[PDB]
């Protein structure tokens, strides 16, 4: 066909027409791009084409300069100048004169003067550009249409190449865009390509807000330009005020108080929502910036060194003038709220929220009146406001000064609860939960507990929207009401707990809710889950017949979902499934940690059967595998030795999760089982040993297996030795080997990942040299024969140690082992012992570091590796 | 066994103290903006050292 | 919206890399460890600036 006709070939009666241009455009591009690019250069340059055959020529010269993706596009920039020198000498005049030709389509332009130059400047290049576009808004005789996109361009500038490479001539650019926004300024579309420009450039400017000079001038513009009645600059113009406030806090004493203050506030107020948002975001930054200033403060005071910066504390300065303002907004709220859709009304709640955190105990007193007030008004719109206002600063003040207030609240919270509004049910549900992951204690009180679980236990049935929080309010209260019953908890779990009286009925309803039409909806579903879980997790020995017919129900779904899986549909129908799946895994361990020996063993073959099955079965996805090893370890450790008779029957997965290492995860969870496997079976294990410590073995070899597997697997050989004991011996010799290998490793420690790798290597070596002095020690006091061949060993392990013991780098776990190491060597071999750390006094420090210490193995480690030393002391 | 992923005890000990009081999600909240904090200063002392020492730390024959 | 999963979510993006994953409870660790590495860390450098400011500022006309 042509070129103004296919481009314009996509507005058009015809969907296989429709790419009649993405062919022969694209299968002609690669050919002769340079010959493809250059000849659109000369229809974007073409007044006389029409708005839809230039437009479409610059995408054309745009994509093929430019992508959204950190790869793809520093890409297309280098074969824009790898391209004929000579080729772009035209494009560069071509295009940088198609500025200001239409009313309002070379606007391409503009964004085709950007990509280019977002490649050729980077490589010093193109030294004819920015002296243009500037002199293009310095020069008082050019057009709106001009100006207008010239400004745009050097907008897109900023947004998309590197601040770096541009630190440099930023007067000019500032003057150009200082300049577009004079009050003068005719057309505001004009001042408003050039607001958005500034916005894009506050990042490289630096330099200039330092000097008090050019920045009250830049800080003048940018108020006055919030003035003018063209609202799309007003807002681009609070836009500036909410970036500067974030980067020059420091210089913000000035025009606080004349100024911003009094344009932010009103902006607050205005009717107008694209505006308040901007006007509660300046005040959320300055909430941010306050806060990390009293970090600053707090660690400048032990540091005896001035703060780098301080706070002016103006949030907790205009309390007064910002609490009725948005208490007042969560008014406006919008009953047609289920919205992925923000608004005043939220940001306000949130900023509230951020307040409260930043003033803490300051916020209350400007809050509660507006409280006390509207939780009676007739308006739903009001209680709800009062609910919200109430909830939202739950988080900050002092919770002694809360929780009688929370206390006299309760009641009418309950009552609440039946509000004929769902957004006031919603609004209060939240409250709900708020109160009871942050302050337990006033929830779990004794005096409202009973009304407040009935109104629970039916908000289940609510809307999504209300159960949802019903839920995760019942997961806080079920680990207050545990924590609680602490002191009434003896022999190591609590006899009962205040949910007892309710907690059947509690966790039946859950199952029914878990069971939702709409589960899908607000999470119900998964938010049922994580809560039956928890009420699970977290419950009293009392109500364990109550966690048995939980377990059934558990495994009958885990069942029917397995033979609901050949009815898969939309790829939605999979991760949902997915989903469902783990949620019950996950469920499954729960439970199981929770029953006795004796119910474990009946659940046995079911849950066996199911897990084995959905391994063996869904040996096509991945995810699930990592899933149902979880369950067989909890399994394992609950089921201990009689977990041997699945073995056999398991073994082959066990395997595959081992070797594959495509997926680390796995193979860690599979690692993690081994050991798992060590202390439930022991010597038993015997018969796959062979396998496994080669299979391993292998693994610490091969290098394609990611760094943070291996750790894991030499921590695993001591787990191996501990319960083969004497039949170690076979392996002993290499395992040794490897351990003094790894022990000797090194890395540059400037590469953070690379100390918690180096120390995750050192604790997990220790650990194994551990595992195998106490395997072949064996126990029964006599001190096994078998312990004298790491004799030679002890001299370059009470070495390794040292390294450590001098590095700073390190870790109170690696301190703890190490401490350990040391004393179960006192134990095997113990004179060879004493003298070796004796002529290492670093050991020593180390030893007392592991007793200053607050970590508790720590702690006991370092004690008792003392006491074995100085035994061996009056040995002589 | 009772604290290994809920011995947040630990983390909050740092960034507030054993000392006073909190909950769990206003301590990852804490922990969050305290290692932001940290990472800064870190990168501002270091580019400060930077400076020390590719100036007037040499060159005087 | 943000649950105690969200933030030690941005927790794993602050410590160890952008979505590749360790699981919770292996966050808070190193969590913990990284805060107590930066404080140190900084502290060193802090001192070492001091040093190339003492030692350096009589090197002046």
């Amino acid at each position: 066909m042509e070129l103004i006709t296919i481009l314009e070939k996509t507005v058009s009666p015809d969907r296989l027409e429709l790419e009649a241009a993405q062919k022969f455009l694209e299968r002609a591009a690669v050919e002769n791009l340079p010959t493809f690019l250059v000849e659109l250069s000369r229809v974007l340059a073409n007044p006389g084409n029409s708005q839809v055959a230039r437009v479409a020529a610059g995408l054309q010269i745009k994509n093929s300069l430019t992508s959204k993706d950190p790869d793809i596009k520093a890409q297309y920039q280098q074969r824009w100048l790898a391209i004929d020198a000579n080729a772009r000498r035209e494009v560069k005049n071509y295009v940088l004169q198609t500025l200001g030709t239409e009313t309002y389509r070379p606007s391409s332009a503009s964004q085709c003067v950007a990509g280019i130059a977002c490649a050729e400047i980077p490589v010093s290049q193109w030294p004819e550009l920015i002296p243009q576009l500037v002199a293009n808004v310095t020069n008082p005789n050019s057009t709106e249409h001009m100006k207008e996109s010239t400004l745009e361009a050097i907008g897109y500038i900023c947004q998309d190449i590197d601040p770096e490479q541009l630190q440099d001539k930023s007067n000019e650019i500032l003057t150009a865009i200082i300049q577009g926004m004079r009050k003068e300024e005719p057309s505001n579309n004009v001042k408003l390509a050039a607001t958005n420009a500034l916005l894009n450039s506050l990042e490289f400017t630096k330099a200039n807000f330092d000097k008090e000079s050019e920045r009250h001038f830049i800080m003048q513009v940018v108020c006055e330009a919030t003035q003018c009645p063209d609202t799309r600059v007003r807002v681009a113009a609070l836009q500036n005020l909410v970036k500067i406030m974030s980067l020059y806090y420091q210089y913000m004493e000035t025009y606080m108080g004349p100024a911003l203050f009094a344009i932010t506030i009103e902006a607050m107020k205005s009717d107008i929502d694209e505006v308040a948002l901007q006007g509660i975001e300046f005040w959320s930054n300055v909430c941010d910036e306050e806060m990390d200033l009293a970090i600053e403060a707090s660690e400048a005071a032990e540091q005896g060194r001035p703060p780098e910066h301080t706070s002016k504390f103006y949030a907790k300065g205009a309390l007064q003038y910002l609490v009725p303002i948005l208490t007042q907004t969560l008014t406006k709220q919008d009953e047609n709220d289920d919205d992925d859709d923000w608004n005043p009304c939220k940001a306000a709640g949130v900023c509230l929220m951020l307040l409260s955190t930043c003033c803490e105990d300051d916020i209350v007193p400007h809050v509660l009146p507006f409280i006390k007030e509207h939780i009676k008004n007739p308006d739903w719109r009001y209680r709800d406001a009062a609910v919200m206002a109430f909830g939202s600063i739950l988080e900050g003040p002092e919770p002694n000064q809360l929780k009688p207030l929370v206390i006299q609240a309760m009641p009418t919270l309950i009552e609440l609860m039946k509000d004929p509004s769902v957004v006031v049910r919603d609004t209060t549900a939240w409250t709900v939960g708020r109160i009871c992951e942050l302050l337990p204690e006033a929830a779990i009180n004794d005096v409202y507990l009973a009304p407040l679980l009935q109104c629970l236990i039916e908000g289940l049935s609510a809307e999504p929207r209300v159960a949802s929080n019903v839920c995760w309010a019942f997961s806080s209260l079920a680990e207050a009401a545990y924590e609680a019953a602490d002191v009434a908890d003896d022999q190591e779990e609590p006899a009962t707990y205040c949910l007892s009286s309710s907690f059947e009925l509690i966790v039946q309803k859950l199952l029914e809710t878990t069971d939702r039409p709409d589960g899908h909806q607000n999470n119900l579903r998964s938010s049922a889950y994580e809560s039956l879980m928890e009420i699970v997790k977290n419950s009293a020995k009392d109500c364990y017949p109550a966690v048995q017919k939980t377990t059934l129900v558990i495994m009958e779904r885990l069942q029917q979902v397995l033979q609901m899986e050949s009815h898969i549909q939309s790829t939605s129908d999979r991760i949902q499934f997915n989903d469902l799946q783990s949620l019950l895994c996950a469920t499954l361990q729960n439970v199981l940690r929770k029953v006795q020996h004796q119910d474990a063993l009946q659940i046995s073959d079911v849950v066996m059967a199911s897990l084995l099955r959905m391994f063996q079965s869904t040996a096509g996805s991945g995810g699930v595998q990592e899933d149902a090893l979880m369950a067989v370890s909890t399994l394992v450790e609950v089921l201990g030795g009689e977990f041997l008779k699945y073995m056999e029957a398991f073994k082959p997965f066990l395997g595959i999760g081992l070797k594959n290492y495509a997926e680390y995860q796995v193979c860690l969870a599979a690692v993690g089982l081994v050991g798992d496997l060590c202390r439930a079976l022991q010597s038993n294990i015997l018969p796959f040993c062979d396998e496994v410590m080669q299979l391993l073995l292998e693994n610490l070899g091969n290098e394609n297996v990611h760094r943070s597997v291996k750790p894991q697997i030499l921590s695993v050989f001591g787990d191996i030795a501990l319960a083969i004991g004497g039949e170690f011996k076979k392996y002993l010799e290499v395992v040794l080997n490897t351990l003094q290998q790894a022990s000797q490793a090194q890395v540059d420690k400037s590469d953070f990942d690379m100390v918690d790798y180096l120390n995750e290597l050192r604790e997990s070596c220790l650990e194994a040299y551990t595992g195998i002095v106490q395997g072949l020690k064996g126990d029964q006091e006599n001190v096994h024969p078998d312990v004298m061949l790491v004799q030679p060993r002890v001299e370059f392990i009470l070495s390794f140690i040292d390294h450590i013991a001098g590095d700073e780098d390190h870790t109170d776990g690696v301190v703890a082992c190490a401490a350990g190491l040391i004393g179960d060597l006192c134990t095997a071999f113990g004179k060879d012992v004493l003298k070796l750390v004796e002529a290492r006094p670093m050991i020593h420090e180390l030893l007392t570091e592991g007793r200053r210490s607050k970590t508790n193995k720590a702690k006991t480690l370092a004690t008792w590796a003392t006491k074995e030393l100085r035994k061996l002391k009056n040995q002589a | 066994r009772s604290s290994i992923n809920d011995k947040i005890i630990e983390l909050k000990d740092l960034v507030m103290g054993t000392d006073a009081k909190m909950h769990k999600s206003g301590v990852l909240r804490k922990a969050i903006d305290y290692i932001k904090y940290l990472q800064q200063v870190n990168h501002k002392l270091r580019q400060e050292n930077m400076v020390l020492k590719l100036a007037n730390q040499k060159n005087k024959l």
